[PDB]
C-alpha cells in the first residue's frame, strides 16, 4: 500500500543522500585546500 | 553511448542564464558546472525512479505529472 | 534567453529511461523542465551567495560543493 | 495515452554531437586567478545570511 511506497522512497532517498555526501567528499579531495 | 543524459553545452548555458538573475558578469570553473550537472542528473534520475514507483502503486506503466508531484511530496520537497 | 529548451525532449527521455521509466505522458516534458528549473535556481542562488561572500566573480567547484551540502539539508 | 520509451527509433536519442557534448570556453574561468576557497568566516557569514533569508521567506 501507500505505507510500502513511502518506506521505499524514503529508503532510496537515504541512500541517495549518502551517495551525494560521498560525491561531495570526492570533490573536496580534488578541489579543497 | 547510453552514458549520455543532458548534453554538456546546453546544460552549461542553462546554468549561466539562471545565474545571471542573481549576479552579473559571473564566470564559472569548469568543475563547478560539472558538479551542478552531476547533481542535477542524479536528482532527476532518482525522481524518475520514485515517480515510477508511484505510478506502479497506482497500477500504471505511464508516469504522469501527478506521479511526479506525489513522489516529491513523499520525498518532502513540496 | 530560452535556454530551458536545451533540456530537450530526448534529454528528458534519456533521464526517464535511466530511471527505469517505460512510458511517459506528454505533460511529463514540461513538468520535468519546471522541476529542474527550480532545483537549479535554488542551488545556483546558494552557490552565487558563497561566491559573493568570497569577494570574487568566479563560481568555483567548492562554492557549488557548499551549495549542494546546504541543499541536502534544506531541499527536503 | 502515453509514449513508449523503448521502441523503434530510440537510437535517435543517443546520437553523438561533438558541438554540444563539451562545455564551451565562454563564461568559464581561464586563468586560475581569484578563485581562493571560502574562508571559514566567509562561509559562516554566507550561511547566516541564507538562514535569515530562508526564515523570512518562510
Amino acid at each position: 500500500g501507500v505505507d510500502s511506497l513511502k518506506a521505499a522512497i524514503q529508503s532510496r532517498q537515504k541512500d541517495r543522500q549518502k551517495e551525494m555526501d560521498n560525491f561531495l567528499a570526492q570533490m573536496e579531495a580534488k578541489y579543497s585546500k | 553511448s547510453t552514458e549520455l543524459l543532458i548534453r554538456k553545452l546546453p546544460f552549461q548555458r542553462l546554468v549561466r542564464e539562471i545565474a545571471q538573475d542573481f549576479k552579473t558578469d559571473l564566470r564559472f570553473q569548469s568543475a563547478a558546472i560539472g558538479a551542478l550537472q552531476e547533481a542535477s542528473e542524479a536528482y532527476l534520475v532518482g525522481l524518475f525512479e520514485d515517480t515510477n514507483l508511484c505510478a506502479i502503486h497506482a497500477k500504471r506503466v505511464t508516469i504522469m505529472p501527478k506521479d511526479i508531484q506525489l513522489a516529491r511530496r513523499i520525498r518532502g520537497e513540496r | 534567453r530560452d535556454n530551458i529548451q536545451g533540456i530537450t525532449k530526448p534529454a528528458i527521455r534519456r533521464l526517464a529511461r535511466r530511471g527505469g521509466v517505460k512510458r511517459i505522458s506528454g505533460l511529463i516534458y514540461e513538468e520535468t523542465r519546471g522541476v529542474l528549473k527550480v532545483f537549479l535556481e535554488n542551488v545556483i542562488r546558494d552557490a552565487v551567495t558563497y561566491t559573493e561572500h568570497a569577494k570574487r566573480k568566479t563560481v568555483t567547484a567548492m562554492d557549488v560543493v557548499y551549495a549542494l551540502k546546504r541543499q541536502g539539508r534544506t531541499l527536503y | 495515452d502515453g509514449e513508449e520509451l523503448i521502441g523503434d527509433g530510440m537510437e535517435r536519442d543517443y546520437r553523438a554531437i561533438p558541438e554540444l557534448d563539451a562545455y564551451e570556453a565562454e563564461g568559464l574561468a581561464l586563468d586560475d586567478e581569484d578563485v581562493e576557497e571560502l574562508t571559514a568566516s566567509q562561509r559562516e557569514a554566507a550561511e547566516r545570511a541564507m538562514r535569515q533569508r530562508d526564515r523570512e521567506a518562510g
